[PDB]
């Protein structure tokens, strides 16, 4: 257990260089970034292979953690792509639609007839 | 005593003219022409669809020219329509919608119509003013017009429910000469080529021959088991046929004063509503209650051929004057012209 | 009434006496008429369409 | 021609029997709807019965009802009306009557004062 | 997510396109005992 | 020129065909009613409530226009000329059953024949039972003739949903509904729906007899329009 | 496999970054600490509670739709395994359920395709007949006609979009604008439907109820509902999924976006179920003033609903949910199938060949032919 987890530092140190390589300072872009946790989870996976447990370990989680914070917090990675909107916009956005298809249907039934 | 005598007397003449209308019958029309060609199939098609009208179209007739024809609807309208180019020329309202019967001068320049209301109204079409006016109104008799024809610009003879037909004219606008020889209300008339003497069908199954010019009954028809609805005379002037609410048409002629043959099927249990012979004579076109006008030929009782194309039951129809086609007109307001 | 009673026998007695001829003898004559103007009458016939108005 | 003689009749005393038959001619008997209609002295023109083209169906007025029987017999095309109890007001001239329009089972104008396929009528009289 | 009947055939024509590989004659079992989480 | 008479042709077509558009809408906003009262039934006081051989009354309820044609010095024979109103949307029959002298049995077989009239198998036919008042007053009469013309008078019993007249007494609506029953036999005898026949009773100068027309009219309409879409 | 590992890679570095943004529980007592299993992210929870999460779709083995869940055991660790004493989760239930949706769905989607097949076969000779019979027309027929187009040309959308879309993916990894192209006319057609069902709704409460004596109405307003309004839904909805939701090819159904178009639709057969109610009152009303015999009247009104119903689209209404039981939901399944896929086709087959009118004309043009 100890051999990896020391080995855990050097395996982060090399997915720090990739990224580096890869991107001088903002590796939050999606090939560098993706070839960058490609290396970190396959000596990761060593690692893990070599201590002969499933990862992952509180303590494997809590440098994984830390090397994240030290070296990935450069770019505000929280967007994601696809989200529905949130409820105080989508609520109304819905409600208008509705309220006009019976607000015509009825005025459709009224002047009709005329 | 009196009474009881004269219809004693009656009973004899009756039975006189039964003898002689026997003793002349030395021959039928049907054995006679047992060996005419037959015509064939006789197949026609719709040239063109008037649909001008609202209302079922009661009457229609053709003109002179045989290209402008009047018919009449009762919601009130007499459209007069170009049957070349399928457009109207006119379209005048009438006081009364309830309209039976409708006619066109030989000169072309007079449109009349009745009905329900018990006069006959005149139109002339070639008024300077550029509408078309009522001219005169004839108010003698007391009865629904069921048909009326044009002698001329001047005189129209009318025929009504009243029993009664009537000689008009038309520049006086008062009563001529009045026949009182029927029993049942008259449904139809025909001018004969000639124009001095016509016949007319009315409800006793009975068809009469009256002369105009002194307004007396010259003989009367009987054979028919049942009101007569139509009536028309023969090309030739010499025979005219008719048909009753019996299903079945019949032919007669003046000269002989009997019926000569019959026309009717199995099938056919619907009354005849309109009948008109053709150009030459050979074909006699009757509608019917069931939606189609059988083409009855004349020579022999067998059908030749049907057109079905009206939806609802076709209350009229006239061959052209040049015989090169034929308008109906049903229930449904839809003309229809064949060829 | 007596009147129309008369006026049926008038009737009768006059029609009686006009003259009649067998039924034979009308028969051909609209025969012939027929038979002369068969070829005058389109709708009996059939005609070219080339002369007909109604195309 | 449509004509519709009527034979019978005569003097009978009240509360006796008589037979009428009425013969037709002219037209297929079985195809039209026979009705009888009788006119009283000094009064209008009323109907009495009728019977269908088959006879399968029978009608009655109410004043005759159980006093009266028809019977057609399309083999002879005769119509006929069997009478029993007589009563002072039969006395009126019975008239033969019959539907113009043969198919259908309605007609108009069959009490109509100048109706054309009516027979010529006979006289019935009862009296003590 | 959407449950309504007019919301069906293209939910059905979703799990059709997610859950068949065009049709596919063999999908094996996804592991999902011990050895995977 | 014959290119210059296409003209006036195409033109004259288009104004009378705009003419005819305009005329379709007042001819489809108005319904007509044939009113076919019997002799001496009081249908004219039927219409003035609120040589010619028609008279024409136009009336309008409820802001829609009626057609009301009294068929006037016309001959007994009513058997072709009733053929014109098969496309009415429903006849008017008035009958003064009260009457009888035989005037009841008389008004009985018109309404059967036109019942069972082929052309108006489709045309709805509306009842009215005039001189309900005079009714009563003869029917008060000793020894009136309405069982020695119709002795199954004798034995009919009021049917329990007859609602009488505030004031009238139990003889003169056992008549009263008596007469309806007979008419509603012969209608229901061959109705199998095509038309309907509506019971009403009237006074000689009711003027709620233009309502129920029109409520009656309004059923029509309705029922027809089911009929169209196989509802019924 | 690839796609899938790069997606859970994807998947494990947001669940990082959000574990580095929320790394308080602000809870009390005992709980187990947030952890990246491998394939979904946990959130802390309470000793003793069982937490919940949505099942993943990085295999076709596995249902989106579904739940995992997580348990929390009372010493304040998550769920060990007996087997190798390993923290685990019930990521099992994702897979027990999917060989036998998938054999139903096989079958789902055949029947989809014979009955839309048969609905645009019938349909497009009810129009034929209808069109070329001049004598049959009206205000009922045009709308009819109009119905059975919108049916039609929904029916091959509907068909194309299952032929030729769901199979093959390349064309959705292409991601070309013509595919949103025909997604829009699909949700435009749709809706275009069903509005048309309400407006056939409509029309027949109108004549039956609140208009009686006038015959002539202007069409225009049926025409700008059933064609001119359904852009507005439509457009609505394409407009937010390109500001918000922009996917491959708008074909995910995971959205709450989509009660955009599928919202007002349910309204509309609100609308007409209620119709259909006022209607069958009336009628039941006009059979007890008819004084008709109580088992003929209901057999009747019985008769009336089921020949209403296809024409209103009440069964949309009548079933709008899916049932949670797994037996339940496969009846309603498959009778919601049969009975959408069938829609068309009853209604062509109930107002055009078993009308009796439309009979009598083909019967009497049939002659002459
Ligand atoms: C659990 O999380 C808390 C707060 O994030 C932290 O202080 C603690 O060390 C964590 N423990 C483990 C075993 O991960
Ligand atoms: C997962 O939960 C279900 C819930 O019923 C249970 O049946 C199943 O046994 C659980 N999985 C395991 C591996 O026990």
């Amino acid at each position: 257990e100890t051999g990896m987890l020391e080995r855990l530092p050097l395996c982060g140190k090399a997915f720090a260089d990739m990224m580096g390589k890869v991107d001088v300072w903002k590796w939050c872009n999606l090939s560098e970034f993706i070839v960058y946790y490609e290396s970190f989870t396959n000596c990761t996976e060593m690692e893990a292979n070599v201590v002969g447990c499933y990862w992952p370990n509180p303590l494997a989680q809590g440098f994984i953690t830390g090397i994240h914070r030290q070296f990935f917090s450069n770019c505000t990675v929280d967007r994601v792509h696809l989200e529905d909107p949130p409820d105080e916009v989508l609520i109304p956005l819905i409600v208008i639609p509705v309220v006009l298809t019976v607000a015509m249907a009825g005025l459709v039934v009224w002047r009709s007839k005329r | 005593s009196e009474l009881d005598q004269l219809r004693q007397e009656a009973e004899q003449l009756k039975n006189q003219i039964r003898d002689a209308r026997k003793a002349c019958a030395d021959a039928t029309l049907s054995q006679i022409t047992n060996n005419i060609d037959p015509v064939g199939r006789i197949q026609m098609r719709t040239r063109r669809t008037l649909r001008g009208h609202l209302a079922k179209i009661y009457a229609m007739h053709w003109g002179t020219d045989s290209r402008l024809l009047v018919s009449a609807s009762q919601d009130g309208k007499l459209i007069i329509w170009d049957s070349y180019t399928t457009n109207k020329v006119h379209a005048i309202p009438l006081r009364s919608s309830w309209v039976m019967t409708c006619a066109y001068a030989p000169s072309g320049n007079y449109v009349a119509c009745g009905g329900l209301d018990n006069i006959c109204s005149i139109y002339n079409l070639k008024t300077r003013e550029g509408n078309v006016r009522v001219s005169r109104e004839l108010a003698g008799h007391t009865g629904y017009l069921s048909c009326c024809r044009f002698l001329d610009d001047n005189q129209i003879v009318t025929s009504s429910g009243d029993t009664t037909c009537a000689l008009w004219d038309i520049e006086t606008g008062q009563q001529t000469t009045t026949f009182t020889g029927h029993t049942g209300d008259v449904m139809s008339l025909s001018l004969a080529p000639d124009t001095r003497l016509f016949v007319s069908g009315a409800c006793d199954a009975s068809a009469k021959l009256w002369d105009v010019r002194e307004g007396m009954c010259r003989q009367t028809f009987t054979g028919h088991e049942s009101d007569i609805n139509a009536i028309c005379f023969f090309p030739n002037g010499n025979a005219f046929a008719t048909g009753s609410d019996d299903a079945t048409c019949r032919l007669f002629d003046l000269r002989a004063d009997q019926e000569l043959m019959t026309y009717s099927h199995d099938n056919i249990i619907c009354g005849i509503t309109s009948v008109s012979f053709s150009k030459s004579g050979r074909l006699l076109l009757a509608g019917y209650d069931d939606f189609n006008c059988n083409v009855w030929d004349a020579l022999k009782a067998d059908r030749a051929g049907v057109l079905a194309g009206h939806d609802n039951r076709v209350s009229c129809l006239g061959v052209t004057d040049d015989g090169m086609a034929v308008a109906t007109g049903s229930w449904d307001s839809f003309l229809k012209i064949w060829n | 009434s007596i009147a129309q009673a008369r006026k049926l026998v008038e009737q009768l007695k006059m029609e009686a006496n006009i003259d009649r001829i067998k039924v034979s003898k009308a028969a051909a004559d609209l025969m012939a008429y027929c038979e002369a103007h068969a070829k005058e009458d389109p709708l009996l016939t059939p005609v070219p369409a080339s002369e007909n108005p109604f195309r | 021609q449509v004509q519709l003689q009527e034979s019978g009749g005569g003097l009978v005393q009240p509360g006796g029997s008589l037979r009428l038959s009425c013969a037709a001619s002219g037209f297929t008997f079985s195809n039209y709807k026979m009705n009888w209609v009788r006119q009283a002295p000094g009064k209008g023109l009323e109907w009495v019965s009728d019977i269908s083209q088959s006879g399968a169906s029978i009608s009655y007025t109410g004043s005759v009802k159980g006093r009266f029987t028809i019977s057609r017999d399309n083999a002879k095309n005769t119509l006929y009306l069997q009478m029993n109890s007589l009563k002072p007001e039969d006395t009126a001239v019975y008239y033969c009557a019959r539907c113009p329009a043969p198919f259908t089972r309605d007609c108009f104008d069959v009490t109509s004062t100048t109706y054309a396929y009516r027979g010529q009528g006979t006289q019935v009289t009862v009296s003590s | 997510k959407c449950n309504t009947a007019t919301c069906a055939t293209q939910r059905l024509a979703e799990f059709l396109r997610h859950s068949s590989n065009n049709f596919g004659p063999i999908l094996p079992p996804t592991n999902v005992g011990s050895n995977t989480p | 020129d014959q290119r210059n008479e296409e003209k006036a042709q195409r033109e004259a077509n288009k104004k009378i065909e705009k003419q005819l558009q305009k005329d379709k809408q007042v001819y489809r906003a108005t319904h007509r009613l044939l009113l076919l009262g019997a002799g001496e039934s009081g249908k004219n006081t039927i219409v003035k409530q609120m040589t010619s051989g028609i008279f024409e009354t136009k009336f309008q309820v409820d802001k829609v226009n009626f057609h009301m044609f009294d068929v006037g010095a016309q001959r007994d024979e009513r058997r072709k000329w009733i053929q014109c109103f098969n496309d009415v949307t429903a006849i008017i029959f008035v009958v003064a059953s009260s009457s009888y002298n035989n005037r009841l049995q008389a008004a009985l077989k018109l309404f059967d024949s036109i019942w069972n009239n082929k052309w108006l198998r489709d045309t709805s036919v509306i009842l009215f039972l005039n001189k309900q008042d005079l009714l009563a007053e003869k029917v008060l009469a000793g020894k009136s003739k309405i069982e020695d013309y119709f002795p199954e008078f004798a034995r009919y019993t009021t049917p329990e949903d007859a609602t009488p007249e505030p004031g009238e007494d139990p003889r003169v609506t056992r008549a009263k509904y008596f007469i309806r029953d007979e008419f509603l036999r012969i209608s229901t005898a061959s109705g199998d729906g095509r038309h309907y026949c509506y019971p009403h009773f009237t006074c000689s100068v009711d003027t709620e007899n233009i309502r129920r027309v029109f409520n009656d009219c309004r059923d029509i309409i309705q029922r027809m329009h089911l009929r169209q879409y196989e509802l019924l | 496999y690839v796609v899938g590992r790069k997606k859970m890679m994807d998947a494990q570095y947001k669940c990082y970054d959000r574990m580095q943004q929320l790394p308080a529980y602000q809870g009390e007592g005992p709980y187990c600490n947030r952890t990246w299993d491998g394939w979904l992210c946990w959130d802390d929870t309470p000793a003793g509670v069982l937490s919940y999460q949505f099942c993943p779709d990085y295999f076709p083995d596995f249902d989106p739709s579904e739940k995992v869940t997580k348990y929390c055991d009372e010493k304040g660790v998550w769920f060990k395994h007996p087997e190798n004493n390993r923290t685990w989760s019930n990521y099992t239930m994702c897979n027990a359920f999917t060989p036998e949706k998938l054999k139903n769905a096989y079958v789902l989607y055949y029947l989809a395709i014979v009955g839309h097949s048969l609905s645009i076969f019938t349909l497009v000779i009810s129009l034929g007949i209808f069109v070329f019979f001049r004598s049959l027309g009206c205000q009922r027929v045009t709308l009819h006609k109009n119905m059975f187009l919108t049916y039609i040309l929904n029916s091959m959308i509907i068909i194309i979009h299952l032929v030729e879309v769901v199979p093959n993916g390349e064309l959705v990894r292409r991601d070309p604008v013509s595919c949103k192209i025909l997604h829009f006319f699909h949700q435009y057609m749709m809706a275009c439907n069903y509005f048309w069902m309400l407006c056939e709704g409509i029309y027949l409460h109108t004549l039956i109820v609140v208009a009686v004596f006038t015959e002539k109405q202007r069409l225009r307003w049926y025409y700008l509902l059933g064609w001119g309004f359904p852009l507005v839904p439509t457009t609505i909805h394409a407009i937010t999924r390109a500001v918000y939701f922009n996917d491959n090819c708008w074909l995910s159904v995971e959205t709450h976006l989509l009660y955009i178009i599928h919202g007002p639709v349910m309204a509309a057969l609100v609308v007409n179920f209620f119709f259909l109610l006022n209607i069958v009152r009336v009628l039941v009303t006009k059979m007890r003033e008819t004084h008709e015999a109580e088992s003929h009247m209901y057999l009747k009104a019985v008769k009336a609903t089921m020949i209403l119903v296809p024409l209103l689209g009440i069964q949309f209404v009548v079933f709008p949910w899916r049932p949670s039981n797994k037996m339940l939901g496969k009846i309603y399944d498959y009778v919601m199938h049969s009975l959408i896929h069938f829609q068309g086709f009853f209604v062509a087959t109930i107002y055009c060949f078993c009308n009796n009118e439309v009979q009598t004309t083909v019967k009497r043009q049939w002659a002459q032919f």
